[PDB]
């Protein structure tokens, strides 16, 4: 069939595609994460998105899991500084069930002081996991160093608060951030009546339009940590658009002209500017992508560059005249129509998948409180000029830049000599 | 009602934990379920209960009863345990039930 | 195209594997690819 | 008798001052620190320090401690940025015994693998020591803000080399930095000769000036922790003339004139402008002083506020208005004369104690060669004009500045707001 | 040159660390609270 878009009273949108599937995919997608947080309170998103399994009001978290486990299907929380979302999978058969856990996890959390009192070593844990990989940690120290607020606060709770997050902040955040307004729901595999019947069972209570967090504010700073790794991970960024302007189109083809993630395995990025530019500098190993992130109020563009340590510098100034080199004017329009069929055939792939597909819609539902089709957004990328790109890496190289490192700083460029 | 609640409040008294000064859930054996119910108490009533068993070992020890004005009434005797335990017995009980079948 | 999984360089996909709970969360493109061909 | 100053042909400095008191103390002054330390050696100063009781090549480290636990004696290193003093205190009778300990700690360290690895882990106990008062990490982040180089160093090892300091980097850092040019013998209770006689027995070798770092660079950055703590600790500081300069002493009379710390217990802190300044604005409990840190290559000028963290920034702004305020000319002579008198009194009173007269000693002889008798201090003082206090004022209101801030930061501004 | 150093000594006999920062207030906090 085809996605069926519907706004009820409350606010809430609910969307549903039978794809006639034997898997049926549902997820409450809400407006509310590590944007939506201030300095009391910080961390709690992160409880939040560890705390699905806990105790609800109308199931014990021993039902939940058991319960889950006995159908099969999964629950899973993905956050994102904007945007908290809980997916529930199973088989076409037992969604019901799966539906019911659900709305009682999103709209009904008994957060026990006991059982968030367990959760809070999780915390810990999760971050170590995640921290693994030094990007993260260079993802967080750059939007901390970026934004003054709202977006600044980072994915993971801070450490002073990894035991100090009460339950009562986690029923304020839910009180005041799950609400009918700020919530989607999507279902792939389900009809829309049910749907329908499921949210007004559940989620009706809640009043929408709950706090909103202040607009995001550009610091402009750069955080720097010196950890001796032998690679040093670098972000220099400006802020950019907000997602959905045709600006946010024009950075994103800007970053598939300097080059986005490798497609080839073992490959040399040959079409990719930025990895051309640094090699033809740099002969050790090192690796440039250009970094686009695009949120409600803001936007950061910029160049991630992992390399030795000795080199660092070498190769995040190189990246960045590679960068003044399209702002200049120095743009093929053979190079911008191959950024845009990659984006393209990015959106159609990223769109491929189930789960793909259910986070696209929830995002659009969210952000826009609309569905459009993959024709229309592609039609929004072959929209863009040539001209818009160049403007756009002007835009990067006038702004302010805000970096963040780490490694063996050591050679490492400063923003102000940058 | 009335009748039942004199023979009850005639346990009370004949029993002796009002007289050390201690209510009828500081009485209670120490079963898993009564652990883990321990385990949860709030921090105020955790300690309050830890007191009042310290100071009524204390007592017997010395062979003593607490003065006649300090005993536990009957009317305000309260029953904080019995929540949380009720929720424990409760989940052990879902959780057998589960093994069952 | 309204997410940071738009951005496909990689979100940071720092999700970690789990059932019944698993907890997964996404920045923006990440780089750490294709650095790993070499040490 | 009178201080005696002799320059040695190896470079070393040897005074001596015999006071014909009970109690001889000897201090060997060093030209080394963080600020000489590299990235890739970083905290190996602090190890250093810690590293005094090890075994050396004239006596075992149980040699060391009883002997000189057995005269009574004490053997205490102090570490600031740009020195480091090895100082023993006894009975002037044995003397000799703790001056052969410490030429032998000086300058014949084995730093043996095994006692390296034993003192690695005082360097995280001693790290959380220090950091229990919060001051102390937020001059060590105020001072990583301000220098992108050598004085951005902290005096305290860097968590990720806690374990990572190897012994060949400490022979190393002695080698290239413990020089005779680098050293100073100062003595008190002690005879010229005897002390000359000693520094020619062990100070003969390592000579010349060693390894030379590099002149610091102000980075005009902000570092905000965000602990959670009650009361925020702000810091904004900007560049400031170097120690032994005319702009130095007026920067001195400027710290006394804004408000450096109490002079009676309990007391409302009349004389210090920046603190009634602030204190008609804010009604909660708060603190401000006047933050003067001087370095051979540069200083660095500003205010500290202790506040609440609602009202950070209403202090922070206050005291910036009130420096602001002496910039645009609103000083009194009176003012400038009473803190000409502070200052006064309280080099005189620094100098008193034997302690404080051998860290000026040594001071003087590291930095500038010679020593200047107080009076000549107290003339310097006398010299500086009002004229010369605005412009320093002025300097600090236009130059950029560098903030750390740790608390809640909720309400901390941020520089570009300030 | 410090009014307020704070220089963060630590107890010793025989070995004692002390490193010295730069005037860092908190003299006058204890009048209020904390």
């Amino acid at each position: 069939q085809d996605l069926e878009f519907t706004r009820l009273p409350n606010g809430l949108v609910i969307a549903s595609l039978e794809n006639y599937a034997p898997a049926s995919r549902i997820g409450l997608f809400i407006k509310a994460g590590s944007r939506y947080e201030d300095s009391n309170n910080l961390g709690t998103s992160h409880l939040l998105r560890l705390a699905s399994s806990l105790t609800t009001k109308g199931a014990s978290s021993f039902k939940i899991t058991r319960g889950i486990e006995a159908v099969g299907g999964k629950l899973s929380v993905t956050s994102t500084r904007e945007s908290m979302a809980y997916t529930v999978e199973c088989l076409r058969d037992d969604i019901e069930i799966l539906m019911e856990f659900l709305l009682n996890v999103t709209a009904a959390p008994e957060f026990r002081r006991w059982e968030v009192a367990a959760l809070q070593s999780q915390l810990r844990i999760d971050k170590a996991v995640a921290f693994q990989n030094p990007q993260a940690q260079v993802l967080e120290n750059l939007h901390a160093a970026a934004y003054r607020n709202a977006l600044a606060n980072s994915l993971y709770c801070p450490d002073y608060r990894i035991g100090k997050v009460t339950p009562d902040q986690l029923h304020y955040y839910v009180q005041n951030h799950f609400t009918s307004a700020r919530m989607a729901l999507i279902g792939l595999g389900v009809s829309h009546p049910v749907l329908k019947q499921v949210a007004e069972r559940f989620l009706n209570m809640r009043g929408g339009l709950g706090l909103s967090g202040a607009k995001a504010k550009y610091r402009g700073g750069e955080i720097r940590d010196q950890n001796g790794d032998s690679l040093v991970h670098a972000a220099l960024v400006a802020e950019s658009a907000a997602t959905g302007s045709a600006e946010a189109n024009a950075f994103s083809v800007l970053q598939h002209v300097l080059g986005a993630g490798p497609h080839v395995k073992r490959g040399s990025n040959a079409t990719s500017s930025l990895y051309q530019a640094v090699a033809k500098g740099v002969h050790q190993p090192f690796d440039v992508s250009a970094f686009n992130a695009s949120y409600s109020d803001s936007g950061l563009f910029g160049i991630y560059t992992i390399s030795q340590a000795a080199s660092a510098g070498d190769v995040i100034k190189s990246a960045y005249d590679q960068v003044k080199t399209i702002a200049q004017g120095n743009l093929s329009n053979t190079d911008v129509q191959a950024a845009k069929n990659k984006l393209k055939a990015g959106y159609l792939m990223s769109v491929e998948s189930s789960e793909g597909f259910l986070d696209e819609v929830g995002s659009q539902a969210l952000v826009a409180g609309s569905y459009v089709q993959p024709s229309t957004v592609l039609q929004q990328i072959d929209s863009v000029a040539d001209a818009d790109v160049i403007n756009a890496a002007k835009k990067f190289v006038s702004g302010r830049k805000s970096m963040a490192a780490s490694g063996n700083l050591g050679h490492t460029p400063f923003v102000d000599e940058l | 009602s009335k009748w039942l609640e004199g023979i009850r409040k005639w346990y009370y008294n004949a029993a002796g934990f009002n007289k050390l000064g201690l209510m009828r859930d500081d009485t209670i054996y120490e079963d898993d379920d009564v652990k883990e119910a321990i385990r949860r108490l709030p921090e105020n009533l955790y300690n309050d209960r830890v007191f009042r068993i310290k100071r009524a070992l204390d007592l017997t020890m010395r062979q003593q009863i607490l003065p006649k004005e300090q005993w536990t009434k009957y009317e305000e005797d309260k029953f904080y345990l019995e929540p949380y335990l009720k929720e424990v017995i409760r989940e052990r009980k879902e959780r057998e039930e589960w093994a069952k079948k | 195209r309204h997410v940071v999984c738009r951005f496909p360089l990689g979100p940071f996909c720092a999700g970690v594997v789990g059932h019944a709970a698993l907890p997964a969360t996404s920045e923006s493109p990440v780089l750490d690819a294709k650095r790993s061909f070499l040490c």
